[PDB]
RNA sequence: CGGUCCGGCCGGGAACUCAAAGGAGACUGCCAGUGAUAAACUGGAGGAAGGUGGGGAUGACGUCAAGUCAUCAUGGCCCUUACGACCAGGGCUACACACGUGCUACAAUGGCGCAUACAAAGAGAAGCGACCUCGCGAGAGCAAGCGGACCUCAUAAAGUGCGUCGUAGUCCGGAUUGGAGUCUGCAACUCGACUCCAUGAAGUCGGAAUCGCUAGUAAUCGUGGAUCAGAAUGCCACGGUG
């Protein structure tokens, strides 16, 4: 049974295909699957009937994938016209993570090679 | 009720000054307890050796105090109340305590 | 300058007073852990047991002689350029280098077990091929040119 | 020796001790309300937090023999260097350089 | 007849006590292996007792206290020693030939300061 | 051995660890082999064990046309409409280029998750903080013992084990970019900690070349302390494996 993605491994894990689709993954998958009572022990694809439709609108309560892989890259778009640390660098390639650039700026010039 | 206390820097001149108590204890007393040695308590610390220089090795000190409880049996006005007043322990630091 | 130094026995193995044993289990401890050895100790010998193993009176200690170290070296000198000579090892050595060799040659490709690519070395251990024995003889085609001005 | 930094250190830790060495409870009580979603205290809180000459903040011990902010030991009231100082003349009791 | 015998070895201190007459192992009130399981070298303290076999005619009971699971071991096994060599006259010979009356004393080294390694001293060469 | 909050817990013992003062033991002394029937080494014997016992503190003279006036004095030069001091901000986290030291993954003989054995040594009365909690959690809430051989920091981690993952160059390594937060302070733009839910990357021990140690050493994994608004990969001890 599935209730994201497209395809999943027949019984090898049921959190395959519900992982890694923003929001949810290597933690809320489980607790997501338990509300049907699916566990990581004696694994099975069967589902009885009647039991797929709420648990396929649990995934659901929430925007998944690129709808909500926006928001990851709009701090870098919502500040950007100020002449200020984070308005100048992001709309030139500059460093912004507390990176000693005495030594090894040269990283910005490219590859490496 | 009351208690002693003998502290020291110095495992032998302490030993000298229990002798002392123990005779205190019994001039006009009977009674005497066994001293106990007691585990010895060690502070250590670590610095820069010298004002100039020598960047690769700090200096290192210890430091070691011996105490003794000794333990008076019967601490009788006239064994301990002028000691309580007056110590005349050189060497040494003797507390007494109620 | 003169090294010869002191006198080290080291001790038996605790089940059956093993010399042998006690130090191979020294040559496959790393990280300073003995216990990843005994995983591979006698468990090599009993999967030699799934195979070809035959015998067990000496367990691996003839592998050890079937494979045969002959080729090391050593550097003379007068002064700037050096001259390469080969030595005649004592069976002290002979064995201490086969130790290595064997579990070497195991380790060349990585695959599970160390105990089962340890057992598929053992059963080469009988006829002894390409890895262990092609690169000896390689370089034993200087043997003796390496000999003759001494 | 510069002795404006002893200047900092008599209305800093020799000033703080009565006053900023327990306060925090004096901005703790913006954040003591009735309900939630509700205020009753507004921009008071910048009164509250006025003071700038005096903090919990800033505060260095300084060695009280040499001045010096680093090499200061607290259960000698002396510097790496008085140490050895007063211990080659013998005139700090318990501590020994050597043969343990 | 009760035969003791006391060890010590790598900061364990150990006490045992034999007597004749059919019995079992014990050490610290419970057995070989509810503690010292773990590990795969326990039987050096069998090396000398060999020579009156695995508690088949006589009762065996261990103490012991600190040190790690092979320092707990050499300290039992010299107590077996100290025991066994008055078990009988012609083991006081073998037990002494065997060298197992032979103790192991060290279990550090000493500064000698500074070195942050202790007795590694930093890379000379290089540039 | 008597009684038992069944607890070395309380009487009690003094055997046994241990904490500790005092005696014994080791002198090349004995014997062989070499060798001025020398001195001295090598080997053997005893014993728990030698051969500066194994080890500390160890530093004779003179040191390079050598460092330090920023640990402190002090000859000289020079300033004081300042090369002051009292504040608000900066710089010390510019990189146009030149060199290194760590630590973590590069795995499988391993990792991940979840249980479980063992301390050693410090530190602790405006402090160490138990118990029980409120909550997804940092944190916040209440409050005992403790002046520390009588409580707390603190279920040591390697290791022992059961499930699980697998050569795909790693759905490993989880950096990094977001979201939701919790706190410290006048205040967290750059350039602050710590937590939960997302996120998704380089990387098969290396190239000329080159290190440290003969033993509790090299190799490897944890514990503690000082400095203390909030935060060390900084600086020193302690222990397991070896």
């Amino acid at each position: 049974a599935r209730i994201a993605g497209i395809n999943i491994p027949d019984h090898k894990h049921a959190v395959i295909a519900l992982t890694s689709i923003y929001g949810v993954g290597k933690t809320r998958s489980k607790a997501i699957l338990a509300a049907a009572g699916i566990a990581e022990d004696v694994k099975i694809s069967e589902l009885s009937e009647g039991q797929i439709d709420t648990l396929r609108d649990e995934v659901a309560k929430f925007v998944v994938e690129g709808d909500l892989r926006r928001e990851i890259s709009m701090s870098i778009k919502r500040l950007m016209d100020l002449g200020c640390y984070r308005g100048l660098r992001h709309r030139r390639g500059l460093p912004v993570r507390g990176q000693r650039t005495k030594t090894n700026a040269r990283t910005r010039k490219g590859p490496r090679k | 009720r009351i208690r002693i206390r003998l502290k020291a820097f110095d495992h032998r001149l302490i030993d000298q000054a229990t002798a002392e108590i123990v005779e205190t204890a019994k001039r006009t007393g009977a009674q005497v307890r066994g001293p106990i040695p007691l585990p010895t308590r060690k502070e250590r610390f670590t610095v820069l050796i010298s004002p100039h220089v020598n960047k690769d090795a700090r200096d290192q000190y210890e430091i070691r105090t011996h105490l003794r409880l000794v333990d008076i049996v019967e601490p009788t006005e006239k064994t301990v109340d002028a000691l309580m007043r007056l110590d005349l322990a050189a060497g040494v630091d003797v507390q007494i305590s109620l | 300058r003169r090294r010869v130094i002191g006198q080290r026995k080291i001790l038996p193995d605790p089940k059956f007073g093993s010399e042998l044993l006690a130090k191979f289990v020294n040559i496959l401890m790393v990280d300073g852990k003995k216990s990843t050895a005994e995983s591979i100790v006698y468990s090599a010998l009993e999967t030699l047991a799934q195979r070809s193993g035959k015998s067990e009176l000496e367990a691996f200690e003839v592998a050890l002689e079937n494979v045969r170290p002959t080729v090391e070296v050593k550097s003379r000198r007068v002064g700037g350029s050096t001259y390469q000579v080969p030595v005649e090892v004592r069976p002290v050595r002979r064995n201490a280098l086969a130790m290595r060799w064997i579990v070497e040659a195991a380790r060349k490709r990585g695959d599970k077990s160390m105990a089962l690519r340890l057992a598929n070395e053992l059963s080469d251990a009988a006829e002894n091929k390409g890895t262990a024995v092609k690169k000896r003889e390689d370089v034993h085609r200087m043997a003796e040119a390496n000999k003759a001005f001494a | 020796a510069k002795q404006s930094m002893k200047a900092r250190e008599v209305k800093r830790v020799a000033l703080a001790d009565k006053y900023f060495a327990k306060r925090a409870e004096l901005k703790a009580i913006i954040s003591d309300v009735n309900a939630s979603d509700e205020d009753r205290w507004n921009a008071v809180l910048k009164l509250q937090t006025l003071p700038r000459d005096s903090s919990p903040s800033r505060q260095r011990n300084r060695c009280r023999q040499t001045g010096r902010p680093h090499g200061f030991l607290r259960k000698f009231g002396l510097s790496r260097i008085k140490v050895r100082e007063a211990a080659m003349r013998g005139e700090i009791p318990g501590l020994k350089k050597a043969s343990w | 007849n009760q035969y003791y015998g006391t060890g010590r070895r790598k900061s364990s201190a150990a006490r045992v006590f034999i007597k004749p007459g059919n019995g079992k192992i014990v050490i610290n009130q419970r057995s070989l292996e509810q503690y010292f399981g773990r590990e795969t070298a326990r039987m050096v303290v069998r090396q000398p007792l060999e020579l009156v076999d695995m508690v088949e005619k006589l009762d065996l009971y261990i103490t012991v206290k600190g040190g790690g699971i092979s320092g707990q071991a050499g300290a039992i096994r010299h107590g077996i020693t100290r025991a066994l060599m008055e078990y009988d006259e012609s083991l006081r010979s073998e037990l002494r030939k065997a060298g197992f009356v032979t103790r192991d004393a060290r279990q550090v080294e000493r500064k000698k300061v500074g070195l942050r390694k202790a007795r590694r001293r930093p890379q000379f060469s290089k540039r």
